[PDB]
């Protein structure tokens, strides 16, 4: 489970923290949230996967960052993780990805598969209980927001994921991004 | 200087120089004359097209080549050394832009370009390229970025310059009377006044404008 | 794979005096077509000089002949036939003919760089019509160096035929009169040259036959 | 759902903008129609292969435009792209295309395979619904249309298919051959 | 050639020494809370476009290093210490010490000093960073391949003036506006605001960055 | 070795050629009738058994041809002609042309007049094909790569003297016997020769018979 | 690669003359353990001699320093410490020293009769524990010999300490008194020092205080 | 090495030739009822096992031969002939015709006189076996590639005089015993020979073991 | 890798002048016994000649000693034991010494054949006693030749052994005699009787200048 919330000030993210193998719980603390710079993804899936992609991308950035002399994008980190994760289309990451920025074309959300599509939307959630979650984007998202309130409604999503899905459970952290402040 | 050390390319002389790299700068010396100008307004570089049998299809042959949608050059020297060089720039380009789906920084075109012409003159049996590139674009969030490439692999970005074999007249006439304000119409002014002092239709010119960030040919 | 002080290469340039010991081949390119031939001298009287081939066929558009060495201009005639129709095979279209002789004067390129390879000491002068607009003709320099040609010759009399085709050019001509014109430059018997023509109407390219170059070489 | 019309005066292409893995809706908007240079294409099925091909042609159609002095033609793009599916057989690219475009011949349009077989027709559609809306179509086409009223065909059929398939629906982009006008 | 002399030297070897004296003067001071490495950006010709060269390279986000000498044997080998540097931050998910930077570094520089068809490097590179935690730490890279860590040194035409200079007045306390200082009065046509490129990583904030256009002609204007 | 004089000649090229002037001479003529070619086999020591010397060779059975020069470069440049003409067999199902089979022998050739650490061929070739439904052609191969396509010639120590006979009476139409006749007369001797010859009736090439080479040895 | 008339290599023992100019490198071996230190002279004021490193730890029991060049000891400690713990990760056990200096000098020997390779002009001197066999000291030569010492000494220096420790080499010192012999045979911290014991099996380099207390008792 | 003398000769393959030149004497004769090859074994030092060291080599069970020149190139080279010869009996599952074994030795012969940093071999062979039909067969090989085969030849030191006794007094056909006679007479104590016998009878070679050498001195 | 007009290689003979440079080794071999043994010369008194190793074990009835350089016979020694343990590995058997020789000498030849290699500067001198006869002794030179022999010794002192062993050889020697030849001549011994190469240990060399 994994929410993002796209607000006219900027991009909002929040997930669970919580892994469970089969029937069992192994781990009440589980980070699914990262950050990478001005930008933060968080997806669902093989915890492994994602944690080896955030190192990865961090890598990356940073080879970008360092030899042009511009700083990284958000489509172009998009397009970078869709390709790598399109060139392990044999044995698949198996993990289902958001990625959040804010550029100066202005803020960006992006929902990632393990085969590499890249969609723009607004409100988008991933994971086990993404399909609960969303029901309560669909009633009550609008496209003119505050940061604040969509951090409200994140909670509000993520805790009816928490009461109905077997998967997630308790355990919330939330990555605003404004432009000011990460 | 001592001079016996002419022999392969893989070794220093006593002072500390590499003759053959030195010897395919005066190969660039005996090339044609190619110019490159930068101001403000944007970018005008331009290549003469002289006529060695008057059965030559100077308005077929080709010496300006467009690397990308936003960034053009030119060479001069040999043809094919910086030809396949050309082809190397453009592959590297387009992967850029198939990765990132974004435009190419000049200084990474120019970087991985200069970095083969490092890797030829340090293994031995092969030779160093004897061309020198004048890279320039208008694709950055800045303005113009103007590089040269010399064979032993060196940077230098450039306000306006000139290779060739009247490279060193035009060099003296653009240190007379440059100046950054000024516009498009009176750059390629400079330029072709930069020639003359070294004609019908027999020269490439080539100019990148910052309003519409492209490069166009002539 | 040395450079001079001056920076010039001199096998580079002992390989342009290979070719310049050639036979003299002819390619001329007007408003009208391209028509390119060579001449083929008989040095014993027992020779299939009527078998003997140097008009090579690089695709039903294109055609191309040599001089200097026979066996490196062959080798790479093997390499002009096979990226032609690779291009073909990906595209199902006709090759560009700045494409063929890029790919042809690369590897001329690639073989002056390295150090155990001889330099090719052989010079092409392409010449196709399948571009929709205007005919082309290139010639290939063993430095890798492209020129665009309107009408040249290289060989033994090749600066002989070129100060001729500067003498009386026509930019418009008739196809029967540039092959006039490129068989003056060259002067022969029945059995001393091939002779190869591209022509706008129906783009195809061919070779000529043994009782029609005739019948045309008797007018001069 | 993607639908492409042969008129006299050009192609049209028309396509949806909704994505669902499972049972399940992930995004109501989802680009499945792409313009490249003189002309555009469009498909339907898994989301990444159309994206990587779109960028793949985008590049190779740069390469042939730089390399070759002229612009390209629909053919031969068609056939490079016939031999780009083709060469990967053994992981095939998921995906059925429609390519559309214009050239001194005549208006153009294309159907590709995942193993990469070229075919030119008229009118046809591709994906879920593709069935529902070749229905509409086989019923009011003409030979000779109009770009505008071969619009409104495109809308009537993919409304059909937004109806009767639960694979399709939501918004549908229209690309006519070049304006894009989305209703 | 890589054969060895009666004596044992490696001509080649000092002969490319002698070819990083020819290069331009760059410096290296490491001082007990941080690092301040520079370096000259002489102008050849009126033409150059001085203020956008680049000697400075940031190999990651805590080291930083200047080389002289030729510039493309320096810059390809700056490429892989950056990449072998996003290798170690890839597999570990930690900064990288220097001593390993410059010692693969300076194995390179090894290896093409050892065998037959390839030319050694031409370059030496000073090296500086602020690790992970304790104190600062600088190196150079030698053409043989040898490490020799400094508190303070400079290399290039005016290297042994920069070198007699450092060893008159080096102050064992470090200040944030003296250890910059310092390099300044250790280069010596008068100097221009916009013609010298200084990097600096300070111990407070591990990081490292390049001085900002307008600090140029802030610091070189106390002089 | 791969280096041009400042002429433009090969040395190396025409020292080798140089090498198969000192070889034996070898001798090949097509005519309308078909194909001979034959190779003299001088007996340096009483020792050696002509009988069992070998200087034809069968490439195909309607492709045979001879060398001079050295033995080993010749030979190992046959395994290579014999192994493209069983490979165009195996895939076509077809007799191979023979402007193929010595263009390929020749690119071999070109190959190692071109590289470096490798010393060109010092064999020249003479092959004679009868192809399918067409008349004999005749190619002979030398060690730059070039073809010269010949209605006969003949290359060794007394190459030129058999070339100058066959420059005074040689014709297009004739006989298979009168063909080997005139091969016979060029090499200028009871029995030291091997002979081979092609015909167009059936489109063979064959070998000794010991029985008409005697009898066609007397005329 | 070639043998001169006599048989004898010259660049082999033109090597050796490389290490001949090296720093004065010690290593002893007594009954009570093993001490091995090297100089470090200063050449310049501003050098971080206190940074500076000769002694490297290959594994917890074996330890060694080198001479010559830097860089050529240095790769091919490298390739020590990766065989070391290679055999420590099959065998689960420490390695024989006579192990460690065969790879070592095969590597020597392979880089003295391929064509384009130079030889490597570093002699190494190895010390450890290893199993219970009181000391254990060998010596690398740059032709790929073994030579093991009860205490050797090369370098600049290297003959004068030989000839001290020909002079007064006791069996029936301590640990105490045989890190007092290199100290001695050496002839106030531009030295670095390591040990290694038999009582506890392991290696031990010296630390500022220790080396510098036992340098002002003699 | 890899370069052409202006007359064409190859002057590194001559200087090989010198080399076995300067080899020991080593015998092979073929006659029409079998074949024998022997080999001197001069003694320098008074420590040699001379009854264990070794010069004839068996190839296959019915092909065998001995070497002249330097040891170790024509030993390499004898690995090389014995993997050849029991790769065709692998495949065919027959014995090997002494054409294609002396071919294949001597193709590697030539692509080391080809090739420019490869010193050529230093060896020269000679083969005598039976195969199938043509009981007398021996061949020999140099060390440019060629092949010449030979009714008797001898090569080493005293090869000229061996090989103008062998060209005196010989007819074609004798018994076995005879023909190793004139071997033994053609090298002019009991072990200084060892000596190699093929009979067509049985279509094998035995050695001779030292006791039938015994008594072949003493008659 | 080039001949000389007479046909000799001098790289090779320049190498054998190499091994005459070498220690003194021997090996002699009897009806009834392998020894072979190698002469420790002291340089320096630092350097423990009790501690330098030139007996090399092959296999468990295979040891031989080289003479020369050090290190181009040691890396010599592990292709011989990495050659005899392969051998055993397939076959489960010993390995003749005919094939050892044979591995061994032809990568002599294998570096006296190709350009940039230099040829072997190490001669050896192998002894084994595995085989079903009696003993086989052979000798390696860096040409790649074999040559068998009773008895030989190859260093500085090579040909002062060389013909003291011509003045008094003997077919017939006990283990006890042949060793005795062998040090009057200027310790490893392979015995018949119990098929193994046995290293004498270092009480075992006080009886021998003692007797």
């Amino acid at each position: 489970t994994a929410i993002g919330i796209k607000t006219k000030d900027g991009v909002v993210l929040a997930a669970e923290r919580r892994l469970s193998y089969g029937d069992f719980v192994l781990s009440k603390s589980a980070r699914k949230v990262f950050k990478l710079g001005r930008f933060g993804i968080a997806g669902a899936g093989i915890v492994g996967d994602i944690q080896t992609l955030t190192r990865i991308m961090n890598v990356e950035i940073k080879y970008y960052e360092m030899y042009n002399s511009r700083k990284i994008s958000a489509r172009a980190a998009a397009k970078l993780l869709s390709v790598i994760l399109y060139q392990n289309k044999v044995l698949p990451y198996i993990s289902e990805l958001l990625f959040g920025g804010v550029d100066e074309d202005g803020p960006k959300l992006f929902i990632l598969d393990p085969i590499g599509s890249l969609i723009e939307d607004s409100y988008a959630a991933v994971g086990s209980g993404a399909r609960v979650a969303i029901g309560v984007l669909e009633a009550e998202y609008n496209e003119s927001l505050t940061s604040e309130a969509a951090k409200e409604l994140a909670i509000k999503s993520m805790k009816s994921a928490v009461e109905r899905d077997v998967m997630s459970g308790d355990g919330i952290d939330i990555l605003i991004i404004n432009k000011n402040n990460i | 200087a001592a001079m016996g050390y002419d022999r392969a390319i893989t070794i220093f002389s006593p002072d500390g120089s590499l003759y053959q790299v030195d010897y395919a700068f005066e190969a660039v010396k005996r090339g044609w004359t190619t110019l490159g100008v930068k101001t403000k307004s944007g970018v005008v570089l331009l290549a003469e097209k002289r006529k060695a049998t008057q059965l030559l299809d100077v308005d077929g042959i080709e010496k300006i080549f467009m690397l990308d949608d936003h960034v053009g050059c030119t060479f001069a020297g040999l043809a094919s050394d910086g030809r396949i060089l050309i082809d190397y720039a453009r592959s590297q380009a387009l992967q850029h832009r198939l990765i990132y789906d974004e435009p190419i920084s000049i200084e990474y075109l120019t970087k991985v370009i200069s970095d083969v012409k490092q890797a030829y003159t340090q293994h031995g049996g092969v030779r160093p390229f004897g061309v020198a590139l004048i890279v320039g674009g208008i694709d950055k969030g800045k303005q113009p970025k103007l590089l040269m490439t010399e064979p032993s692999g060196q940077f230098m970005p450039y306000y306006a310059v000139a290779i060739g074999q009247g490279g060193y007249t035009a060099t003296e006439y653009l240190e007379k009377n440059y100046k950054e304000d000024l516009d498009i119409q009176s750059t390629i002014l400079l330029a072709l006044r930069a020639l003359m002092a070294t004609n019908y239709s027999s020269v490439e010119i080539g100019y990148a404008d910052v309003d519409s960030g492209t490069f166009k040919k002539l």
